[PDB]
């Protein structure tokens, strides 16, 4: 399937989503460090077989 | 194959730390070893450190 | 037989910046023993109040340009690190700078506070190039010891979100240059005693007598442990 | 403002005359200013007969 830039990322808190806008891209001027999310991106993988 | 691209531009400001390579114009290389306090810096009689 | 204690004699101010204090009753070699040990504590761990956090008008980050000012935001931040001020009963104060109109914006265009003393009202913050160009800024000044670079000031985080709060590097310290010279001082009767001429240099935010006392204060407090040795852990 | 005073200080003596004390933690550069100023007074101005 197609990959989404949506701000909906499995298993992440608001502190991650703090630095992000509604669209999933970091605000201009947010000072960032290692591990911070610049662009939210999600790729389809269905029926994992856990 | 690419639907969209987000290019983010970070401005990192790095100062100086042990390990940077520095050289004069005369072919004298060097790698900063320790970053010393002004207290341990050699000074002349007038008191201006080096 | 026993010993002799020193004292400070004439503290001769020359400029608000630089001055010569003197200490007369020094025994043999104690002028050197002190002068370097004092130079040590003088240059480093002296309290000072330097600007820390600066939030301006239309600017998201230090890498932008304000329409109407020929100084890049980064360069204006750098100008602030060199603004010398002094407060009294407040350990951090936020100063509001407002100005507009063509011309230089000096350090005297800010808003005075009870504890605000601008020691260099002529200090250039930035210029202003267009008739009706206007700049408002919140300048957060704190007091502390040593050198705290802006980098080490990002680990507490915990929502310092305000995108417009530009941290600058903390230079907290008054002292610029310290030099000591010991010339031999003979009080009329003693074999040989020495003087201490300590020639210092300052940003104008501290008077010599206040400084040299709190300097000497830390010494005995560090020697405190030193005297008896309880092998403490 | 306020300052640092050390802790943990072990004096491991090798005979009653000679010894190695160690004292940590000292702030930046305070190790020399003390170490030298006391070396100064021990070697120079100490009373003895």
């Amino acid at each position: 399937g197609p990959e989404e830039i949506t701000a909906d990322i499995p298993n992440v808190g608001e502190a991650a989503l703090s630095k992000l806008d509604e669209s999933g891209i970091v605000y201009i001027g947010a000072e960032v460090t290692g591990g911070d999310i610049l662009v939210g991106k999600v790729t389809p993988k269905g029926e994992t077989q856990l | 194959g690419v639907l969209k691209i987000v290019k983010v531009y970070l401005a990192v400001k790095r100062r100086i730390q042990p390990g940077d390579k520095m050289a004069g114009r005369h072919g004298n290389k060097g790698v900063i070893s320790k970053i010393n306090p002004i207290e341990d810096m050699p000074y002349d009689e007038n008191g201006t450190p080096v | 037989t026993e010993f002799l204690k020193p004292r400070l004699v004439d503290i001769e101010q020359v400029s608000s910046t630089h001055a010569k204090v003197t200490l007369e009753p020094l025994e043999r070699g104690f002028g050197h023993t002190l002068g370097n040990a004092l130079r040590r504590i003088l240059l480093s761990s002296m309290p000072g109040c330097a600007v820390t956090e600066v939030e301006i008008d239309g600017v998201l980050h230090e890498y932008s340009t304000k329409e109407g000012v020929q100084e890049d935001i980064l360069e204006i931040l750098l100008n602030l690190k060199g603004l010398a001020v002094r407060v009294q009963g407040k350990d951090e104060v936020i100063l509001t700078l407002n100005k507009s109109g063509i011309g230089p914006v000096t350090a005297a265009d800010i808003t005075h506070d009870g504890d605000v003393e601008i020691v260099k009202p002529q200090h250039v913050i930035c210029h202003l190039t267009d008739e009706n160009a206007s700049i408002s800024m919140r300048i957060k000044v704190q007091r502390g010891r040593g050198y705290v670079p802006a980098s080490t000031r990002i680990h507490s985080e915990e929502d310092e979100r305000p995108i417009g709060r530009l941290l600058v590097d903390a230079c907290y310290s008054p002292v610029e240059r310290i030099a000591y010279n010991v010339e031999a001082a003979r009080v009329e009767q003693r074999t040989d005693l020495d003087k201490l001429v300590i020639e210092m240099e300052t940003n104008g935010t501290i008077d010599p007598e206040e400084a040299i006392r709190r300097a000497a204060t830390i010494l005995a407090e560090q020697l405190e442990a030193f005297v008896d040795l309880r092998d403490v852990r």
